[PDB]
């Protein structure tokens, strides 16, 4: 799960 | 826009976009995620139409921020493009790319795209 | 990448791209259009991965022109998202999404979406 | 999906989607525009996955109408990609490609993208 | 189009392409992967403008695969949006969208974007 | 005014 | 015809 | 690798 998610 | 532009931002799942629109079109700021540490803040970099049509059109923009910081580096980037409307409740429309640096065996598998709107609420 | 992405980049059609490439992951230029005048020129901003991965993975990058300078203001801007390969025969792979300032009713018209290679050649 | 799939679906706008989704993974059906009327009714054909995982996963599936039916042609043709996500107030998520037959040097405004959510409500 | 879209079209990686174009707009056929196996064969169903404009335009077509057969189920279905443009070099050009079946967690990675040129040689 | 739309 | 373009 | 490529 990427940065510009979580 | 511009004035109506410049200030705090928040998608539907929690992300906090700050920007300042420019007196000639620039845009400026930072991206957080959730869970909202520290550095979970991303640079960004933009630029927007600061002349809009005066009938009732929106005003086009976009913007990239590259995933590294001081704490985490994802090897990709994603572009925002779309339009702000004002008003009584103002809201920024947007599609997005993201691509990852692949090999070019897997470049199949670089680019992912949705859509995301921001509200000041 | 850095210094690799540095210097002028040509599309198919002819457009011209110049960047630097800054030392903390900044991307700042020009675009040209076609026919190549003194004002088709549109300034550009992004954001570049400057610590990429040392397998070989390209580096991802995108950027933003909004199509407004002191002759034209065409209501729109576009962003880019791609990767820089490098080696013999560099070149910057990206698909595009060009937004236009629209009226709600309008809505469904603003995107377009394409794709473009840029060479050194 | 399959039973959960057949059926009427709308669109935030008020389209409606009225498909049969078959034993072996076939869709086929009409859409029908706003207005309402006994046609703007087009004929639309596709796929999805009949034996779709079995964790809380979405079936995938998508489907093509070309504009042209006994009362109009518009010279153009759409595609639907996205998942069935079933239960309570189970939805249809999808991102569309519309294309324009265009002459090559028109070609870069060929192909508008957006998204749709459908319900059955 | 019609008879010129019927027969065999291979794209830039050596994927074929078996499509019938039939009398009212019609599409059906096979989809075969790399390797050319027996079955890395895929059911394909779309749609094309068959009375397209008599000036120099293309015609609008698209088609759905969804990733299910006898040997396989990758549990995604792909759709293609483009135009054929016939004559001596004939060729389809096109844009397409992946979605996989996610959770409603990972949907942020369902749908990859890229596009394909497809040639009778 | 597209079909898709109206 | 758009400044990207011509 | 997918189907679609392999």
């Amino acid at each position: 799960c990427h940065p510009q998610f979580c | 826009a511009e004035a109506g532009i410049t200030g705090t931002w928040y998608n539907q799942l929690g992300s906090t976009f700050i920007v300042t629109a420019g007196a000639d079109g620039a845009l400026t700021g930072t991206y957080e995620s959730a869970v909202g540490n520290a550095e979970s803040r991303y640079v960004l970099t933009g630029r927007y139409d600061s002349a809009p049509a005066t009938d009732g059109s929106g005003t086009a923009l976009g913007w990239t921020v590259a995933w590294k910081n001081n704490y985490r580096n994802a090897h990709s980037a994603t572009t925002w493009s779309g339009q702000y409307v004002g008003g009584a409740e103002a809201r920024i429309n947007t599609q997005w790319l993201l691509t990852s640096g692949t090999t070019e065996a897997n470049a199949w598998k670089s680019t992912l795209v949705g859509h995301d709107t921001f509200t000041k609420v």
